[PDB]
């Protein structure tokens, strides 16, 4: 917190603060930044994946080198940017508090957050997966086309748990619609013959089938 | 070879070892000690392996045992290393499953040290 404002001179000092705040934001800011083509390039390096010779130093430099760059300087650089930005939201609270008392609805009186999105698809999983359960709703559902979505993105991304209720959600949703199981079946074979057809070609591409291959066993699984 | 043997060809102190055989020889005949002087070698060597010469049929049966006993020894080292090839997939597969987790010397992915220290630690010995 910041100490109150309650003369002009108070107020005067929670602007200059304010103003140094973002100033050393600005600073803070930038450093992060930085960091980002230096680890565009260590992943440029790393994606090349080119065996070399040289157990904790065992694995590939790059891969250590990007290590210590993000969970070592990218992950401070955000903690004292976080800082700061707590305190000047602070400080601007204050300030307007001031100002307001100076001078429903009482009451009333970030958007490219990838974790937010992250979090906003999980619930989502979570609400369909439970939808699921009424047939009416889960034919709706299905005419609404879900399972294209679901095969075609989030079957992939996520993390593993994410996985495993996608997975289990695909399951459901093809409890006993005959056309649904038809159609991702054709999914699941077209894709697995698409990446059989260069097998001879690319190992990356057999290493690829991995999720899918999972999702037939699991819905094999469930009579 | 594996032992040798240096003479001063052509030509106790530190036991007390007094040799009543040898009132002066080069060194000590119990010590060692060499009140003449004190010698240090090196050899450009490199380690070698191999076996001593079978002169006798007594040689060639000890040869056939010694043969026999390292060829257990190394089935039992084959069979060994051998069996580490299924914990080696089983951590392939895990780290193909690529499943992002929270917890930068230990920042790395729990499969990948597990893999690296496997491979490079027991793999390789």
């Amino acid at each position: 917190a910041v100490d109150p404002i309650e003369n002009e001179e108070d107020r005067k000092k929670a602007v200059s603060n304010i103003n140094t705040l973002l100033d050393k934001a600005d600073r803070v800011y930038h450093q992060l930044m930085g960091h980002r083509p230096q680890l565009e390039n260590l992943l440029c390096k790393v994606n090349e994946a080119a065996p070399e010779k040289p157990t904790s130093a065992s694995v590939n430099r790059y891969i250590l080198q990007l290590a210590q760059e993000y969970c070592g300087d990218c992950k401070n650089s955000f903690d004292e940017l976080s800082k700061i930005i707590q305190k000047v939201f602070a400080s601007r609270k204050e300030l307007l508090e001031y100002d307001l008392q100076q001078r429903s609805q009482y009451r009333a009186l970030s958007t490219k957050c990838y974790g937010c999105a992250s979090a906003v698809t999980e619930h989502c999983i979570t609400l369909l997966r439970a939808l699921a359960t009424n047939p009416a709703l889960r034919h709706i559902l299905v005419s609404q086309g879900l399972i294209r979505e679901l095969f075609d993105y989030n079957l992939r991304r996520g993390a593993a748990a994410m996985r495993e209720e996608v997975r289990q959600l695909m399951c459901l949703l093809t409890r006993d619609n005959p056309e649904a199981t038809q159609q991702m079946n054709d999914l699941i074979i077209g894709k697995v013959s698409t990446a059989l057809k260069g097998h001879w070609a690319n190992p990356d591409l057999a290493s690829s089938l991995q999720y899918e291959m999972l999702l037939l066993t699991d819905s094999i699984s469930k009579e | 070879a594996s032992n040798l043997m240096i003479e001063f060809a052509d030509f106790c102190h530190k036991c007390r070892s007094i040799n009543y055989d040898e009132k002066d020889p080069f060194l000590c005949n119990a010590c060692g000690f060499c009140k003449y002087a004190r010698f240090d070698f090196m050899l450009y060597a490199k380690p070698c392996c191999a076996v001593d010469p079978i002169e006798n049929e007594e040689d060639r049966k000890k040869a056939v045992s010694n043969i026999n006993t390292l060829l257990d020894k190394a089935d039992r080292v084959y069979h060994q290393l051998m069996g580490h090839r299924p914990q080696l997939e089983n951590l392939l597969c895990k780290v193909n499953e690529a499943a992002p987790e929270k917890p930068t010397s230990a920042s790395v992915n729990r499969y990948i040290l597990q893999l690296a220290q496997e491979y490079c630690g027991d793999c390789k010995n």
